[PDB]
């Protein structure tokens, strides 16, 4: 080691609840490199999340048919509705539910607000209505997961389920969606000149920037743990 | 046809697109995607867009 | 399951010589092992230890 220096979290700055750049102590030489690059793939790679796994709606029977009353296909609403994004207690495997007529544009604060979720933007879209005697009605069922599992991943775990009206779709179950390394050189006049790494990192939102760098951080760990042995 | 009834039946499907398919360019280029990276891998632009 | 990740068991490494040689590990998760090998030369090139 010989003085290290190693880096930690510090000087994190927010830019959105969706966009952040945040910082941290400055490092040794040939670390810099390493732990950003390692940092952007770790993070990237795993960050579970929850989002909508499974649909079952009164309205359709086949979602390649069309509805009355309402603008987009089933198949567009499946599309748009999978821009929902919710962070989600410990509680998991939830159904969320939105039911609703009228004649505006309708979003996704028109949805039964429990007690374990919590919806990030009123501004999704839940395929807004045409015709005030319609009503559309659903029950969104909520999956943690930690990557995009696909269609007929699911598929095998339904043998006698999966009534026509209950349907799977496909999903990300990654709220992490960007994480890149900047590695500058900065702030160090007592010691050697060392490297402060700045990370860029825009989540869904859904999990908190250092919350995330830790759990990443802890992943990276357990891995080199074997590494020793 | 001295058939009582005909009854057709149509069924619909959605296809994936996976390694080996065939794509091509406007420019007149033939191709086929052929390598299923991991995300990790694609470089990753400056700014950091893949 | 949401957090847990494949740990290498199978160790086995092969000695070339005294010097030579070359191990392997079990396996680990796609382009995960990836970067840990990366970083380990990354990390085991730019700083090692020893009188010269």
């Amino acid at each position: 080691v010989t003085e290290f220096l190693k880096p930690r979290l510090v000087d994190i700055e927010q830019v959105s609840s969706t966009h952040a750049k945040v910082t941290l102590e400055p490092l040794e030489r040939g670390f810099g490199h390493t732990l950003g690059n390692a940092l952007r793939r770790i993070l990237l790679s795993s960050m579970p999340g929850c989002a909508v796994t499974e649909v079952e709606i009164d309205g359709v029977l086949h979602e390649y048919s069309t509805k009355e009353g309402v603008q987009e296909d089933i198949l567009e609403i499946l599309l748009n509705l999978k821009g929902l994004a919710v962070r989600v207690q410990g509680k998991d495997e939830v159904i969320l539910t939105l039911n609703k007529s009228g004649i505006g544009p309708v979003t996704a604060a028109d949805i039964t607000h429990d007690g374990d979720v919590e919806i990030v933007k009123p501004q999704h879209v839940i395929c807004h209505l045409t015709d005030e005697n319609a009503s559309i009605s659903m029950r969104i069922k909520v999956q943690r997961g930690r990557g995009y599992v696909p269609a007929s991943t699911r598929i095998h775990s339904e043998e006698d389920e999966r009534p026509i009206g209950r349907l799977l779709v496909d999903a990300c179950y990654s709220p992490v969606e960007r994480i890149a390394y900047n590695v500058e050189a900065a702030r160090v006049e007592q010691r050697t000149d060392l490297d402060k790494l700045v990370i860029e990192m825009e989540t869904n939102g859904t999990i908190d920037p250092e919350e995330a760098i830790r759990r990443a951080a802890t992943i990276l760990a357990e891995q080199l743990e074997a590494f020793v042995d | 046809p001295g058939v009582l009834k005909i009854v057709k039946v149509y069924l619909a499907v959605k296809r994936r697109i996976q390694p080996g398919d065939k794509m091509a360019g406007r420019h007149g280029n033939k191709g086929v995607i052929s390598k299923i990276n991991p995300i990790e891998d694609m470089p990753y632009d400056e700014n950091g867009t893949p | 399951s949401v957090t847990e990740f494949l740990k290498p068991r199978l160790v086995d490494i092969e000695q070339v010589s005294s010097t030579h040689a070359k191990v392997t590990l079990e396996p680990l998760e796609r382009g995960f092992g990836h970067t840990l090998g990366n970083a380990l030369r990354r990390i085991l090139l730019s700083s090692m230890p020893g009188c010269a």
